[PDB]
């Protein structure tokens, strides 16, 4: 998933941007996955 | 004005007008690169 970042992968964010905006994507993208690993996890103390 | 400062340091030096644009945090170029780094997490103040 991109979460609105330009793409999902951190090495071509890292290679098509400089740091000062690369950084706001690679944050945005990082939102994004710990938004799943978070539900995933309060997924599994439901069905714990 | 209303603020204490830890240490301060005053850095000065000439380069071209169209170069300013290099001190700034996060920039590129032969000046940038070469000759005058800011760190990305600059505080302070650039002037010219």
């Amino acid at each position: 998933s991109n979460f609105g970042a330009i793409s999902s992968v951190l090495n071509d964010i890292l290679s098509r941007l400089d740091p000062p905006e690369a950084e706001v994507q690679i944050d945005r993208l990082i939102t994004g996955r710990l938004q799943s690993l978070q539900t995933y996890v309060t997924q599994q103390l439901i069905r714990a | 004005n209303d603020l204490c400062f830890t240490n301060v340091y005053a850095d000065s030096f000439v380069i071209r007008g169209d170069e300013v644009r290099q001190i700034a945090p996060g920039q590129t170029g032969k000046i940038a690169d070469y000759n005058y780094k800011l760190p990305d997490d600059f505080t302070g103040c650039v002037i010219a």
